[PDB]
């Protein structure tokens, strides 16, 4: 706004701008630089030469270019209107763009706001009172930005604490007109709907709350193996096209939580596309009638084809959306495509600027951002008079190179992580449904995600630790038949691959394309895991009996294809019929005991 | 135009007395023997400025040299008259023509496609083969990469591909391609050649050959001008336009080259640390857009160091790119016809030319419970050469017949002769009626009530 | 003693299945793997050793310069 | 004091035209936010200087920034009123309540102990695990070191030893970028126990700067160093997340483009590591014990990173936990192979423990080890066992793994317990089959 406080372009090479004769610009600032004016963060100082680093394109740019520092820090809007919208690594609209550019391209330099300002929305006052006294976090209103999520919550800016002044009546508003008016010791203030809140810091919270509540994978191996609840971190590492965005996909998809955030990095435009083209088509068959998932969720993009520093700037942007959502007082999750990308880019920064690498090229600062992304989202109550409970779950995607534990994202992911869910590129390659190792996922939030599944009277840890431990039994036994022979194990030995095989087949394994296995809920797994061990103890029990494993697997054939037959099944209703299935089994068990005397 | 030049180490240039310079900027280099060598602009720091030769510093003058910065950035001299007339990787004619006139001049980077402009991949497309076809299909605007081994059939499998391309598609007008190579063979270049003038396609399309006797700058920026070239023609020609690039591996160890001649900080397996993104520069090019005619589908060939298909060149080839066919060193020495990798082979969208209105319902199925029986053939296939011939199931030796079966006849059908896609669908119909009625787990009932004669 | 003789001699023969394809290529992709990963980690700590190398040319470089304009 | 700067690097910033400037000191900067923090000067050289900042050197301009320097080095305020308290990783009290009243001020990196004053431990105080207090005897004033892996419950194992071991002990903690659930359970455990009121701590956690917890670590040394000097009680020190705070150290000698070693780590790190080391000892005179040991999780599960490595050089001994015995089901993990104490020399015998616990601790590793190549041949071989020996290593291994490695977290056996649990489990092998075993150990327990 004039003010023109301006350095000058010195030394430019690549992505990486070195401005001089700016003393005023602080680190972490967001700047103009360039003809263009496009955005940009100052990373370094040295002497009168201060390091700065591009999250654009720095083709087309001369020496001589001014670069204008702003002096704050880098910040994006928080409220109302945010939701089903998707936004660049510069936090402007992509269809707007898109329609302002009238191009299918990427320009540089270009300026476009957030939201939209002539965007009206129906707000009302939340049962809160004019002249009562408020402060940050306080609810100072409500809009419906979808037809399922209704209420937005207006949030009071931060800072800012005292006694309401002229707090404007409800109705029909924009995001850039101001709702309510504060009057404090700092005299006076003017309050909108809208509220501006800092990318570096995450938006705040009361306390931190121990989360007990369970979150719905929707998958077996994901709610069963290595679980993964509201606010807890799973991490998904996985091999390059193996199906890691898919998981992503499947996971924002079937997540049983309010709202989604999902700030692609470094990624394909061709699966953004998808989601767009997909996103609408699918719509929600729960409460709020009416409604896809393309409006309970927000996208922001930062592509492969687009700049390096983008890809951490959308994953920061992301994180404060999330952390928004969390204080919100919603359950939110942060779905994001390879942060193995964003990592790489910050190689690629720590490589340009001169400093020292470690291993895998990427600096030792590493370690700090992604334990800081893995603790900043979880369970805790927010701030406000509203005093509601908040959640954000983390769900960050690692790509390391040809699937080695031994690449800096695996460990470093695996460190701050308090579940981790693998992906295995076996099956994967087989074209088979899934791929998750028995032998390495695990969760160590899984005990109170046992106390959790215990308010639904469902057994969780104790079908996970008995297929668990037939799992490693039957894998032992195929180092034992692949060592000598199947010729050389007993009747019980056999009957553990026998099962295993069938816990692969009809278990692990489900369709995501299919119109059944595409979504597993709670009770169909929990009964079929039930079903599962009691066929399994029957089976046991009848071997005891002196009856053959093979004698046994003759006459219950009809057994086994009902129990390869639960993966269809139907809609909710129909649960009798499958657990009366079950009861027909242990009686067809009987029938076969009654047949072998004889 | 600055006559003056200050340094000269290895392959590169500095000059002094000069502003202003632009990033990567077109600069003309004329030397002390009249030798005119095109090169660009690498860094420029206040009157001082830092640039990278083309065609080297050998032979060159400190004070004796001459150059005229044009300050522009990348620019080619694109047209409409590149269809049918080649050019080589220094954008020269090597078709011995008259000069081509430009209808417009644009840069050779290439733009980013926007997210909300990006069009969903659909429809389908019949290669000629049974696998792109059945085991993973190829959607008509998409991107899926070739990766082959040294010594094996790449070029003439691709070949195959490249003359059956326009044939069998239209059974899903016709298809243009462009073929493009950077640091490539003259043996390479000669079966090529005869495979373009073969399909009678050189006419319809466009060639920019780079060849291995020819700089490695001129290889790199081969791809640039064939993205341009391919860009060009899927968005300002509106026609299907085919993107054919080859010799991937000459062009990334050329890049670790000229990250070397930098000595800049390597990252892993000594090439360079933006190579996800550089990769990425005409990787994510590819797709469909909203409202305008034509697309560019991106069929790139690789080929692995050693025959290592865990090597990092293929491993940030699928980090890069969405999908890819293998071509595997073990079935190319079985002497049956070319040897698609069931496992490492995989498509980008197989999801988006199956089912009813695209093609028939009977195609995803059969291609997972097809890729079943294979898997299952193959551990099969392994555990009867470990235990024995009389020490493996039924479904052991059931599956193992059928692999052999899937792998003699389905997987070899020939080069110049272009199966359809409903012959492939009837074959593996055929193929998975071998097996038993228990045999496919894969499969839904219908399907399996309807496929057995 | 000859049946015997002749399941021990299978036992034997498994022992040679199990030497032939299976230990033997195992060890092999374990080897090389484990010569993959031991080469590339000295290649980082030489990345790093080169850049100290480097750094210390450059900051003699400097004091050169330095020297230079003391003479000067 | 200079209010002019020079430039910034990273986290560290360099001022110019500096006079009177201390090397390794306590400066405290008002930034152009209106936030104070804490920072420690690197370096000085000329007429120029060289600060670092605790806190982080983000949202900060380099013309509204104002640095304060003492001049002199860090000096922290011991007091004996932090018990039951809590205090950030810059000291600040997290406990909601008030700053206490110091009864002394001094050094945060704690004094080096005299040759001649000090004093072997030999004192035995018990693990209550069954598989701790046996195999590496838990000594007051000894150290023991403690690698784990990722995803690993070292916390609850640790919870659980602190929990089940209580003149009481004191316990001391020190946080290097803990988790937030890390801190999170360890005060559940903490809360649990009801020991919290006897316990401090100061907490810098991972949404709180990890780089202003180096001098955290060392804040709870020179707390326990004031607490064996002063107090005169059984003290134990222990540093959490150890591998973030090799991460925090190669970090900073990193910005500070020094001669890196492996992972980053400095060069001068052989003395650094020996400042995590003497947290621990005691002296002549002094009847209070201070016994550090901290625990840090080794890299991609590899004791081979400079990490475990320099841990276990440095330290004598240290306590192992096995990924595949934790995966297994079992309680406490602690391979036998592996794990290792120096203090369970004089801490056996006769008058401290028992007469037969040395040679039934050598018998265990004899057995761990038969059991083990037992293992491996079970594995290469077929399901015979290869022979005799073999079969009743494995066979008691196996039985020593589900019964004498898992003694469980909530459970407190004395060390009569898991001797006599051990003479019952020993009955499997011949008295002849113990190589380890001398003639009176051989007639120590027949009953």
């Amino acid at each position: 706004h004039a003010e023109s406080e301006y350095g000058a372009i010195y030394s430019v090479s690549g992505p990486v701008v070195i401005a001089e004769n700016m003393i005023g610009c602080a680190m972490y600032e967001l700047v103009k630089v360039g003809h263009d004016n496009l955005v940009g963060e100052v990373i370094r100082i040295d002497g009168d030469k201060a390091t700065i680093q591009v999250y654009e394109e720095t083709a087309g740019l001369t020496v001589g270019d001014p670069v204008l520092r702003t002096g704050k820090p880098l910040s994006v809007e928080l409220g109302p209107g945010l939701m089903e919208t998707i936004y660049d690594g510069i936090q402007r609209p992509l269809k707007a763009i898109k329609e302002e550019s009238q191009s299918i391209y990427i320009p540089r330099g270009i300026d476009t706001p957030a939201l939209d300002r002539t965007i009206k929305w129906q707000f009302t006052p939340g049962k809160f009172q004019v002249g009562d006294h408020i402060s940050g976090g306080d609810i100072y209103g409500s809009v419906f930005e979808n037809s399922l999520i209704s209420s937005h919550k207006i949030l009071l800016p931060p800072r800012s604490r005292g006694t309401i002044t002229w707090i404007a009546p409800a109705g029909e508003y924009t995001l850039d007109e101001k709702i309510l008016e504060v009057e404090f010791d700092g005299k006076k203030s003017d309050f909108t709907l809208y509220h501006t809140w800092p990318v570096r810091v995450p938006r705040p919270v009361t306390e931190k709350l121990s989360a007990d509540y369970p979150l719905l994978t929707g998958q077996r191996v994901l709610d069963a193996l290595f679980p993964c609840v509201q606010g807890g971190t799973t991490c998904i590492p996985g091999a390059f096209g193996c199906g890691k965005t898919v998981i992503s996909q499947s996971l924002s998809k079937y997540s049983n939580s309010d709202a989604i955030i999902y700030v692609g990095c470094g990624e394909r435009g061709n699966e953004m596309a998808e989601v767009l083209m997909e996103f609408p088509e699918l719509y929600t068959e729960m409460s709020g009638t009416k409604e896809p998932i393309m409006k309970r969720t927000t996208l922001v993009a930062n592509t492969s084809n687009m700049p390096v520093a983008a890809r951490e700037a959308s994953i920061y942007t992301g994180i404060t959306l999330a952390e928004y959502f969390r204080d919100q007082g919603k359950n939110v999750s942060m779905i994001a495509d390879s942060s193995s990308r964003w990592a790489e880019a910050l190689r690629e920064i720590s490589g340009r600027l001169g400093e020292m690498p470690a291993d895998q090229g990427f600096p030792a600062y590493l370690g700090a951002k992604l334990a800081s992304f893995y603790e900043r989202a979880g369970k805790a109550v927010a701030l406000g008079s509203p005093d509601r409970t908040g959640s954000v779950s983390i769900v960050a995607a690692v790509s390391p190179a040809g699937g080695d534990f031994s690449d800096p994202v695996t460990t470093a992911t695996l460190g701050i992580t308090q579940v981790f869910w693998g992906l295995d590129k076996k099956l994967a390659q087989r074209k088979h449904f899934p791929s998750i190792n028995t032998s390495v996922s695990y969760s160590k939030y899984t005990n109170v995600l046992n106390k959790f599944y215990d308010s639904n009277y469902p057994e969780f840890p104790v079908l996970r630790d008995r297929m668990k431990e037939i799992l490693s039994n039957a894998e032992e036994l195929e180092q034992v038949v692949q060592l000598v022979g199947k010729s050389a194990l007993s009747d019980s030995d056999k009957i553990t691959l026998d099962v295993a095989t069938l816990i692969k087949e009809d278990f692990l394994q489900q369709n995501g394309y299919s119109t059944y296995d595409a979504f597993c809920p709670i009770w169909k797994t929990f009964d079929m895991m039930r079903a599962f061990i009691s066929y399994h103890d029957e089976a046991q029990k009848a071997v005891a009996n002196g009856a053959n494993w093979s004698k046994l697997a003759d006459s219950t054939g009809d057994v086994k294809h009902a129990v390869s037959s639960s993966k269809f099944f139907e809609p909710s209703r129909g649960e009798k019929e499958v657990h009366g299935e079950f009861e027909k089994l242990l009686s067809t068990m009987q029938e076969r005991f009654a047949e072998s005397t004889d | 135009n600055y006559n003056t030049v200050s340094g000269v180490n290895g392959p590169l240039v500095i000059l002094e007395k000069v502003k202003f310079p632009r990033y990567n900027e077109i600069v003309n280099l004329t030397l002390p023997d009249g030798t005119v060598r095109q090169g660009q602009v690498l860094e420029i720091r206040g009157d001082r400025a830092i640039v990278q030769v083309f065609e080297g510093t050998s032979g060159i003058d400190v004070k004796k040299t001459t150059v005229e910065f044009t300050g522009e950035s990348l620019r080619i001299p694109v047209s409409e008259d590149m269809l049918g007339r080649i050019f080589d990787g220094s954008g020269r004619p090597i078709d011995n023509g008259p000069k081509v006139f430009a209808e417009d001049y644009l840069d050779i980077n290439g733009s980013p496609i926007n997210p909300y402009a990006r069009i969903y991949p659909e429809e389908m497309i019949s290669t000629g083969v049974s696998a792109i076809d059945t085991m993973n299909s190829i959607a008509r605007g998409q991107k899926i990469p070739i990766f082959s081994a040294s010594g094996l059939p790449h070029n003439e499998i691709a070949a195959q591909i490249c003359r059956q391309a326009g044939l069998v598609r239209p059974t899903k007008e016709n298809f243009s391609i462009v073929f493009a190579a950077m640091g490539v063979n003259l043996e390479t270049a000669r079966f090529f050649k005869q495979d373009f003038e073969e399909n009678g396609s050189l006419e319809r399309t466009s060639l920019f050959l780079n060849l291995a006797n020819d700089p490695t700058i001129e290889r790199i920026i081969t791809p640039r001008l064939a993205l341009t070239t391919a860009e060009y023609l899927a968005y300002q020609t509106e026609r299907h336009v085919l993107t054919i690039l080859t010799d991937m591996s000459s062009y990334a160890d050329a890049l670790r080259e000229v990250s070397a001649a930098r000595e800049e900080v390597p990252g892993r397996r000594g090439y360079p640390g933006y190579m996800y993104t550089d990769l990425s520069t005409i990787y994510e090019r590819a797709g469909r857009v909203e409202g305008r005619n034509g697309s560019i589908t991106q069929i790139p060939i690789l080929t692995m160091p050693n025959d290592d298909i865990t090597h990092p060149i293929p491993d940030l080839t699928g980090y890069i790119t969405e999908g890819q066919i293998f071509v595997d060193r073990q079935l190319h020495n079985k002497g049956i016809y070319p040897p698609i990798n069931v496992l490492p082979s995989l498509s980008r969208l197989m999801k988006s030319a199956i089912g009813e209105g695209m093609t028939r319902k009977d195609h995803g199925d059969v291609s997972n419970q097809l890729y079943a029986k294979y898997a299952i053939g193959k551990d099969a296939a392994a555990m009867k050469a470990v235990v024995g011939e009389e020490a493996l199931s039924i479904e052991d030796k059931l599956s193992l017949e059928f692999l052999e079966k899937f792998e003699k006849t389905f997987i070899t059908q020939g080069a110049y002769e272009d199966r359809t896609v409903f012959e492939s669908l009837d074959q593996a119909w055929s193929l998975l009626r071998i097996y038993p009625k228990e045999m496919l787990n894969r499969i839904s009932p219908k399907i399996l009530d309807e496929f057995y004669d | 003693a000859f049946i015997i003789l002749d399941e021990v001699i299978k036992v034997t023969n498994r022992r040679v299945n199990a030497i032939e394809h299976v230990i033997i290529p195992r060890t092999e992709n374990t080897i090389a793997y484990i010569n993959s990963e031991l080469d590339e980690l000295d290649r980082e700590e030489f990345y790093r050793l080169k850049k100290v190398q480097e750094k210390k040319q450059n900051e003699t470089a400097k004091l050169d310069a330095e020297m230079k304009l003391k003479r000067d």
